RNA sequence: GCCAGGAGGUUGGCUUAGAAGCAGCCAUCCUUUAAAGAGUGCGUAAUAGCUCACUGGUCGAGUGGCGCCGCGCCGAAAAUGA
């Protein structure tokens, strides 16, 4: 997860970089690439963008890998369960 | 992305128990690669590009240095578990002479002690010449490879010396095809010199062999050599008999033999039924050049069903075998499921009347046999008793009336297969001087048995194997799951060493090609052994569903 | 190096193997459990067996220490009330019978174990656990 | 194709060496087998007809 | 389950939540994911 | 709601390859306690663990359960255009 100028250029399981842009009323801010930070000055439109990115790259995908708020992943059998 | 160090390292002593001393460290993780440092000779060979047209070796770019330094220390420190100089030298804090590294380290290396981790990247030609140098420095010469084991022309031990004056004595491996020099045998001799244009002799199945031209696959073009030395390697022409693993001495050369007894034990069992049995023997010729170019597999027919079975040690292995078939051999064979030998029995005491009241044109051959029939455990065996209620049936039926008990017990009443693991008995009969032959009461026995087994509580004793799951605890729980889901039941869990092995009941009908299954549930932690036990019933519904025609 | 790891288990007297999870707990220990096997079997020479609790440990420089405990009350009732494997199901069948002394030793032996390190509760306590295993009682 | 007698394996290939000679047995007995060939190699322990019945030179090594 | 006229609270960790008009039965495991339809 | 005790005989006995509160039959305790069950659910190869139960710390005002009746709501798809 990078942050060039104004936009955030994170790079997930997608075949291309994910390009977000802090809109009016709230600010993001990416300290280190492993975890994005978002100073949200609008509790409502805030979680909407939290969910924006979480649903941009959904985590847990059977085993792991993705974008977690911090919500403890529920598993499911990896290299198995497909006869 | 994912190219690392501690990764590999950790994985080594955590998946076997090695001792991964390494000797080179990267300059830039993923994409950002530019070369390597060498904690061995204390140098930093760096490749300024991928293709490797213009490389270099400047010192540490500034940030590394100290890093690799501790690992350099590690090197010498570890070398303390060998000689005496190095250990005491680290005690002194003295500098290792650049070649005692080559010593103590090649020492441990070839001694199977340390794990000279040299590394790099292929496509971006980097981390190469360091490990070529590391080959020429730490990779073992035949001088260091211990006395190779084997047998004599008599029977004992052997000593295969590197002696390039020693008795011609060789091994060979691969059976190559070729247009010009045809049958090509890829060989590594061992002990004994061999000329270009001389003779030899197979030291296995005995055959005087003509050696035409010794050869060396020199990367691009192949290079014809005057001789093969004792320890050197190469491929020869001719040898119109030499298969694989054959021990090959000269025409004389104390006719010595090599040990090397390996095993491609069976793990796969897939059936194959060509359309008409005309395509079949035709494909016995197919196999005739399939089982004679690739050892491995076993082409064994079943007894209690026809159809030759292809057994072997690989899923995809057997499959691309079948591909090669449907490629350059074009067979029409709807690759069948392996069939089963089905025995059978009963569970009740039936009294019946095997009365043969038939007076043909005078001779009859009439046989009134009164038998009691008793059933006992599946695994017992076949019984019968010399049971005459007083003195009825003649003593010439005794070993021939029971025949018709045996005879009519090869063909069961249901679908019909050998009814085994039963007692029997008898008790009375009726006898007449002329109106009776041996086979008369044999067939009285036939009638008796057919009625007493049709009306006797039918059942089907399908076979069930024991199987030793050779695998650790994780995938052990997993596979115990699978095996329960395979109709049978386990019954064995003895905690082994690097594994924990589970002795398991599994029903031969199920457990079909279980390796393919297993080789997944454990990813790859070994497997099992075919340890056949005995047979029991198929839970009602499977018995009638099979009643076909 | 591995600093202080005290791991205690439930190894019965007769099994001379480091079978898991004795491995992945006392391997990070360098366990002389082999010494636990040949110094605890003889410690209880009066029978040399029965299921006994243990406690083993490591002190940095690979230092072990086994700590043994007492037999269990369902085995220590099978030996007493003349049970073979048991009186098959606690709500139907009964073998022997517990009176006013066999119970006494059932509690006496296992004085420093049960729950209450006191006598005037233990007796009746396991005398009820008796009915849990299926052994009748003579009452006087 | 018959066989040179006791001590068998032969299963299904063997390269049974078509040979020659009928008798009052099997309406054929023609073109016998050899033992040795690609398979069989004679009786497990034979002391005479080793000229087809396989066994090399009974060296009891004593 | 998942969409059927007979929606239950099954494993007590499920709730009836009259959302967007009609009944669903939500929990943790989406396997219990009924609906009044 | 939140913090925390959440125990000991024990792995109840019966089974069973094992059935350890926990796949199943009987059961149908007793004790250390303020309170902790022969256990509610997840989980395990069975243990482990998670867990409810129960009881105090906090807390400060109402809650938990069952039945009935009136109107609804899901149940509720078909052919030219309503």
């Amino acid at each position: 997860a990078r942050l060039v100028g104004r936009a955030l250029e994170l790079t997930v399981g997608f075949s291309h970089p994910v390009v977000v842009e802090p809109p009016e009323g709230i600010t993001f801010e990416v300290p280190e690439p492993t975890r994005v930070r978002v100073s949200g000055i609008d509790k409502q439109k805030v979680g909407q963008v939290a969910a924006n990115i979480r649903a941009i790259r959904k985590p847990s995908a059977y085993h792991e890998k993705g974008i977690y708020y911090a919500g403890e992943p529920v598993r499911l059998k990896p290299g198995k369960a497909g006869a | 992305t994912g190219a690392d160090l501690w990764l590999v390292i950790r994985t080594m002593q955590e998946r076997l128990g090695a001792r991964p001393v390494v000797m080179q460290l990267p300059i830039g993780r993923e994409d950002t690669f530019s070369g390597i440092i060498d904690v061995l000779r204390m140098k930093a060979y760096t490749y300024g590009n991928d293709l490797g047209t213009d490389i270099r070796e400047i010192p540490i770019p500034e940030e590394y240095l100290d890093q690799a330094r501790e690992y350099h220390e590690k090197l010498v420190e570890v070398a303390a578990d060998f000689d005496e100089n190095i250990m005491l030298k680290y005690l002194e804090g003295e500098e290792p002479t650049e070649e005692e590294l080559v010593a103590a380290i090649r020492k441990g290396t070839i001694d199977l002690k340390i794990t000279p981790v040299f590394l790099g990247s292929a496509l971006k030609n980097k981390g190469v010449q360091l490990l070529l140098d590391a080959v020429v420095d730490y990779l073992p010469s035949p001088l260091d490879i211990p006395p190779i084991k084997g047998t004599t022309p008599e029977g004992e031990v052997v000593e295969i010396h590197p002696d390039p004056n020693g008795p011609l004595a060789a091994l060979a491996f691969k059976i190559m095809a070729d247009p010009y020099v045809g049958r090509l045998t890829f060989i590594r001799v061992y002990s004994g010199t061999l000329t270009s244009g001389s003779y030899v002799y197979n030291t296995t199945k005995g055959r005087k062999e003509r050696v035409a031209r010794l050869l060396r696959m020199h990367a691009n073009h192949r290079e014809e050599v005057e001789e093969l030395k004792a320890g050197d390697l190469g491929a020869v022409v001719g040898l119109k008999e030499t298969i694989t693993g054959d021990t090959l001495v000269g025409e004389d050369a104390p006719r010595v033999i090599l040990e090397s007894i390996e095993v491609p034990e069976p793990v796969i069992d897939v059936a194959i039924e060509p359309k008409t049995k005309a395509d079949q023997e035709k494909l016995s010729q197919a196999l005739a050049r399939l089982a004679e170019e690739d050892p491995t597999f076993r082409v064994s027919t079943h007894p209690e069903t026809g159809q030759t079975i292809i057994s072997g040690m690989g899923e995809l292995h057997l499959e691309i075998i079948v591909d090669r078939l449907k490629r350059e051999f074009k067979v029409d064979a709807n690759v069948g499921k392996p069939q089963v030998a089905y025995r059978e029995t009963i569970t009740k005491p039936v009294d019946v009347e095997g009365k043969f009241i038939r007076q043909t044109g005078g001779r009859g051959q009439y046989g009134h046999v009164k038998i009691k029939v008793e059933p006992l455990p599946r695994g017992s065996g076949f019984e019968f008793v010399n049971a005459i209620v007083g003195g009825v049936i003649p003593k010439e039926y005794i070993p021939a009336v029971q025949k018709g008990i045996e005879e009519a017990m090869q063909s069961g009443p249901l679908i019909g297969f050998p009814v085994v693991d039963i007692k029997v008995t008898l008790y009375d009969g009726s006898y007449h001087e002329v109106d009776s032959s041996e086979m008369a009461f044999k067939i009285a026995g036939s009638m008796a048995i057919k009625e007493a087994v049709q009306k006797g509580d039918p059942v089907i004793l399908e076979p069930i194997m024991r199987v030793e799951v050779t695998t650790p605890e994780e995938y052990m729980g997993d596979v115990i799951g699978d095996l329960n889901a395979r109709r049978g039941q386990i019954l064995g869990m003895e905690p082994r060493g690097n594994a924990q092995v589970i002795r398991a009941f599994v029903p031969l009908a199920e457990m079909f090609g279980y390796a393919t299954d297993l080789r997944s549930k454990t990813q790859g932690r070994g497997s099992f052994v075919m340890f056949f036990d005995h047979y029991q019933e198929v839970p009602k519904q499977v018995q009638e569903k099979l009643i076909k025609g | 190096k591995k600093v202080v790891a005290v791991v205690k288990l439930q190894l019965p007297a007769g099994k001379a193997t480091p079978a898991p999870p004795v491995g992945p707990a006392l391997g990070q220990h360098g366990a002389n459990i082999m010494e636990f096997v040949k110094a605890f079997n003889a410690a209880t020479a009066n029978m040399g067996d029965a299921i006994v609790p243990v406690e083993i440990t490591i002190y940095a420089d690979r230092s072990f220490t086994f700590v043994t405990k007492t037999p269990p009350a369902s085995y220590l009732i099978r030996k007493a009330a003349g049970l073979e494997k048991g009186a098959h199901k606690p709500g139907r069948e009964k073998v022997g019978r517990i009176t006013w002394e066999q119970v006494l030793e059932i509690a006496k032996q296992k004085m420093p174990d049960l729950n209450t390190t006191d006598l005037e509760a233990a007796a009746r306590m396991i005398a009820g656990s008796a009915r849990s295993m299926g052994v009748e009682v003579v009452g006087a | 194709a018959y066989i040179p007698g006791e001590g068998h394996n032969l299963q299904e290939h063997s390269v049974v060496l078509i040979r020659g000679g009928r008798v009052k047995d099997l309406p054929g007995v023609r073109y016998h087998i050899v033992r040795g060939v690609y398979d069989a190699a004679g009786v497990k322990d034979r002391k005479k007809s080793r000229s087809k019945y396989g066994t090399k030179k009974p060296k009891e090594a004593a | 389950m998942k969409v059927r006229a007979s929606v239950k609270r099954i494993c007590d960790k499920c709730k009836v939540i009259r959302r967007h008009g009609r009944v669903y039965v939500i929990c943790e495991n989406p396997k219990h994911k009924q609906r009044q339809g």
